[PDB]
């Protein structure tokens, strides 16, 4: 458990910080995933069976795959953006840093002093999940339809294309 | 709690607007048909405002750990609820120009105000989250719904990208108050915490960063850079909703949330607050004093009429005129609002493309539009706070309220921003008069569905003076909605 | 007990054998044998369509899962609250069938 | 010398102030989206920090 | 047993990196890319505070936190889409035209 947590918890950091500093995107999705298979097994180590296993079949299973999707589908990468490479230029991440960085010490200053008798790590199930999604919170489950279903119309409405056919040139305003 | 058959009639709006949501959508699916569609959606927000009635004869009552209805919910429900029905009266025209899919537009509209609605009812961090992405997810369609403009497509992607940014600050913020609490209803936050100990550091960051995506919503200062450029990308009928239904929606949520919550009267809170509120005030009003299109200028405003409710907020934990002042206040923001916006959309209406917008189109409103320059003035008198109209009764709510509870930085702050103000509100005003020769003004539609438009900003005007003269009546209803306490 | 332990262990063993055996018969590909000295266009959104309904629907199906483990416990009522969710999500599908969206042939 | 109402120049000094402060503060509105973010970004450091030293 | 604090960390960190990404980055794509970090960072702490309670509150707020980055990656892409059909082009300092 101990294990699970500190090497999965660093396997995340080191792959998120290698997204977020990437030139190539499939690659930066596939550290993407690779973070999110960490935190999974971050989730498993603290007992959340239901929750590690969402995080592979709807985060790195769904999410991601549309992601890959979109990337693959627009041809993404080697554009001149990704050729200047201007996030690595040091004048334009060291102003994003340092307030991230500001903003990390002031988060972990408050937590270091929050009360801490350690997470054991009992294993709390997807049928209690299950009992308090459909007893006590039952509205967010029917509100959470609404939701996914505003999601639909939206991307329905500005994803869906004017012109037929499975493969299209790109035009300039995507006139017909 | 469980759902009792009681339980179930104090949700009859957040049902009945559900129900709409998918008989609407049954109904496009069947055949897409704007006016029955459009019909449809009016008349289950109307039949949802109706069983307000039922709701209040039931009584208040907790339906779930995530819901609590009483006097407070039904009122802002209510407010939800008008502010909606007007964006869909305001929508038939302006879509009757859209040559595209226009039914998906009322079907947004009805899942937004079910998000304020459950903001209403909100007693649960659960119910607070999930209401704020249930009235911001449709809107980044609505905000973009028009995505061949170039505008609305920037004010799109600028709303989704900094509401995502918001809504993980709040999350996590709500995240570090549960690791404190325990519990994630509003009564238990501080609650643990014993006497000379409610400051705990995690639980006053977790409200902090909660407030980053609070204040980004309701436009407060350093949050704010958005209001301009979404206001104006937006399209008319949709930039109504934004600058009412979900700032009303999402102050009330707050209200409740720094009233039940014990952390609420933390000091550290309220400072930080009242630094906010004075930014607002000020930097609002100092921004909206050049601007040439009347869609920034109203941007600017927001920010500076949000600071004033803010000063309530902050003089919450010493009055009980508190919850008193930000009713009475969101009533005439909520008429004001839907006057200038509603004007705003009748003279974009039918969709031709890009929105008048420009103050130069409405410098000789009164020669071609009469009714419309009239009640252009009575809002801009209103949003400006002039005795004789309901934005001056909110103004003086809020000074009463301040003056009772010290806040003299802030009563002066009002009163500098109100000057401030009156110079930019006068200038668009006078200006309705004037005589712009040039008249590349388009004519006006000739359908009944225009019309009503046209009644709803004149009945709205009409609401602004009668209460700006006769205050009592709106003073006893916003009285008789006090929170469950 | 020991059986949960052996258990923990088996699983590890057989989750990294069968990497290692991919990776064993990938390396033995590359080393075993000999070798020679030696924009304009997109796809259509109809293919982010499909993953963007397959990423709405799964994440819908997320909650009947959870529901699905705990049936007897939620009893009726559950079964009432999981019915108008399942028809929220029927409507939905209806809607996307009838607007043709989920149609590949034109 | 006071042909031109000296007082009354004095009492527009805080309106001179004011039209320069509105234009010093718009130009934070440059439609850069990014700058927003980083708007937010500065504004948390900012709240957290001050609720830090009053707690 | 792990420290509370330790899990709260993790998260923290994984929050202000995907930040510093969303803000360095001038593509739309990596822009959302850091949003997800974001948004998982927020559920990874609920579901730490959830497991130190013994609750399955913090796997509910989960659901509702991976539901809502479901949606809002829908949308973010949709947006990302429309932007590159019509501007071939996915600078985020591109789409500045509203300003003042
Ligand atoms: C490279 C890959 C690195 C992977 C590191 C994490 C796995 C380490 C090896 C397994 C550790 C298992 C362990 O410590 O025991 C099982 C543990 C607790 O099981 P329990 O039955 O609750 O208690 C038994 C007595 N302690 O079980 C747990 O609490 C943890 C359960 C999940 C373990 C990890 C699951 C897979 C993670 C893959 C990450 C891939 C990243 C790329
Ligand atoms: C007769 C049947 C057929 C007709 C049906 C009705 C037709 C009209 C429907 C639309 C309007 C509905 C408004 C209903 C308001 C009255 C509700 C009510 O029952 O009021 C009393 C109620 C407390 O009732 P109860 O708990 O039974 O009292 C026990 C005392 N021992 O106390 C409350 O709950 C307080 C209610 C007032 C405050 C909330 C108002 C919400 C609605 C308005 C929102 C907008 C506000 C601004 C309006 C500005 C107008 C200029
Ligand atoms: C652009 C203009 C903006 C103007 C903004 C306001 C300017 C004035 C600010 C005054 C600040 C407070 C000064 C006094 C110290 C704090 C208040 C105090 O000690 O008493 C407050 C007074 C009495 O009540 P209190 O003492 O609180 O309660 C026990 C009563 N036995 O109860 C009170 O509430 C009286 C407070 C003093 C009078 C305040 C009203 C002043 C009106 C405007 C004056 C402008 C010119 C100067
Ligand atoms: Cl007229």
């Amino acid at each position: 458990m101990e294990f699970a947590f500190y090497i999965c918890g660093l396997i995340a950091i080191l792959a998120t910080l290698r997204v977020i500093t990437h030139t190539n995107p499939v690659h930066a999705l596939l550290y993407l995933i690779i973070s999110l298979l960490a935190i999974s097994g971050v989730f498993f180590s603290l007992g959340a069976y239901f929750a590690g296993a969402l995080e592979i079949i709807v985060y790195a299973g769904a999410i991601m795959v549309l992601f890959v999707f979109v990337v693959m589908m627009l041809n993404l990468g080697g554009s001149e953006i990704e050729q200047e490479r201007q996030w690595l230029k040091p004048q334009v991440w060291i102003g994003p840093a340092i307030l991230s960085a500001i903003m990390l010490v002031v988060i972990v200053y408050a937590i270091l002093g929050v009360n801490d008798q350690g997470i054991d790590g009992t294993p709390i199930s997807a049928k209690a999940v299950g009992i308090t999604l459909f007893g006590p919170y039952v509205l967010a489950v029917e509100l959470a339809s609404m939701l996914l279903l505003a999601g639909l119309v939206v991307a329905f409405h500005v994803g869906r294309e004017e012109r037929a056919g499975e493969v299209l040139s790109n035009r300039k305003d995507d006139s017909a | 709690m469980t759902i009792t058959p009681q339980n179930l009639i104090a949700l009859l709006p957040l049902l009945i607007v559900g129900l709409t949501v998918v008989v609407v959508m049954l109904s496009i699916a069947w055949r897409r048909n704007h006016f029955l569609n459009a019909t449809l959606s009016v008349i289950g927000l109307n039949a949802a405002l109706v069983s307000l009635w039922f709701v209040g004869q039931a009584g208040a009552m907790d339906v779930t750990p995530l819901m609590r209805v009483d006097g407070f919910a039904m009122l802002y429900t209510g407010l939800v609820l008008l502010a909606s029905l007007a964006t869909c009266t305001f929508a038939y025209p302006w879509l009757e120009g859209y040559n595209d899919n226009k039914d998906e537009f009322y079907l947004l509209v009805l899942i937004a105000a079910l998000g304020g609605i459950l903001l209403a009812n909100a007693n649960h961090l659960a119910s607070l989250f999930l209401g704020i992405e249930l009235i911001s997810l449709p809107l980044f369609g609505l905000v973009g719904y028009a995505f061949r403009q170039k505008r609305s497509l920037e004010a799109s992607i600028k709303y989704t990208i900094l509401s995502a940014a918001a809504s993980s600050f709040l999350l996590f913020g709500m995240a570090l108050v549960y690791a404190q609490s325990g519990d994630l209803s509003f009564v238990a936050l501080g609650k643990n915490l014993g006497d000379g100990m409610l400051n705990e550091p995690l639980l006053l960051a977790g409200f902090g960063l909660m407030i980053v995506g609070l204040g980004f919503k309701l436009s407060l200062v350093p949050f704010h850079l958005w209001t301009p450029d979404v206001y104006q990308g937006a399209p008319a009928p949709v930039s109504t909703f934004l600058a009412t239904a979900s700032k009303i929606a999402i102050f009330g949520v707050v209200m409740r949330l720094f009233l039940y919550a014990p952390v609420g009267d933390s000091e550290a809170i309220r400072v930080v607050l009242a630094i906010i509120a004075f930014a607002s005030i000020i930097f609002g009003n100092l921004m909206a004093l050049s601007q040439t299109n009347i869609k920034r200028l109203l941007g600017y405003s927001s920010i500076s009429h949000l600071g004033y409710l803010l000063v309530a907020l902050i003089a919450l934990q010493t009055g009980e005129m508190s919850m008193e002042a930000v009713g009475v206040y969101l009533a005439g923001y909520l008429f004001s609002s839907l006057g200038a916006f509603g004007v705003v959309s009748l003279m974009s209406s039918p969709y031709r493309g890009p929105d008048a917008d420009s103050l130069f189109s409405y410098r000789g409103l009164f020669w071609h539009r009469p009714i419309l320059a009239a009640v252009m003035t009575v809002m801009m008198l209103s949003l400006a706070g002039i005795p004789m109209t309901l934005g001056f009764i909110g103004k003086f709510y809020v000074l009463a309220v301040g003056v009772q509870a010290h806040l003299w930085w802030l009563v002066g702050a009002v009163v500098v921003g109100s000057a401030i103000g009156l110079y930019y509100y006068l200038r668009v005003a006078v200006s309705l008069y004037l005589h712009a020769p040039e008249q590349p003004g388009r004519d006006a539609p000739s359908n009944w569905q225009y019309s009503a438009g046209g009644i709803v900003v004149l009945i709205s005007a009409l609401l602004v003076l009668v209460l700006g003269v006769w205050p009592q009546p709106l003073i006893s209803i916003v009285r008789l909605a006090m929170p469950l306490m | 007990s020991t059986e949960v332990i052996a258990h923990h262990w088996a699983f590890a063993i057989f989750l990294i054998v069968a990497i290692g055996l991919c990776c064993l018969m990938l390396v033995g590909g590359w080393f075993l044998g000999g070798r020679a000295r030696a924009a304009r266009l997109r796809l259509s959104a109809k293919f982010y369509l499909v993953a963007m309904f397959f990423v709405i629907f799964d994440v819908e199906a997320l909650y009947l899962f959870a529901w699905s483990t705990s049936i007897r416990e939620s009893g009726w009522v559950g079964f009432v609250e999981a019915a108008i969710f399942i028809f929220v999500l029927l409507a939905g599908l209806v809607y996307l069938v009838r607007i043709g969206a989920l149609d590949w042939t034109p | 010398l006071l042909k031109r109402d000296p007082l009354n120049s004095m009492m527009n000094i805080p309106a001179v102030l004011s039209r320069f402060a509105g234009k010093g503060l718009l130009l934070s509105e440059n439609g850069y989206l990014r700058w927003y973010v980083a708007s937010m970004s500065i504004g948390a450091v900012v709240v957290l920090a001050l609720l830090m030293v009053l707690r | 047993m792990i420290p509370l604090q330790h899990g709260l960390i993790l998260a923290a960190i994984l929050f202000v990196l995907g930040l510093t990404g969303l803000v360095i980055r001038r593509n739309l794509l990596f822009m959302l890319i850091g949003l997800e970090i974001m948004i998982n960072a927020s559920a990874l702490a609920f579901v730490v505070a959830g497991s130190y309670w013994g609750q399955t509150d913090g796997q509910v707020m989960y659901i509702l936190a991976i539901s809502l980055a479901a949606a809002e990656a829908s949308i973010g892409l949709a947006l990302l889409l429309q932007l590159h059909r019509r501007r071939q082009n996915l600078n985020i300092d591109s789409v500045s035209e509203m300003r003042g």
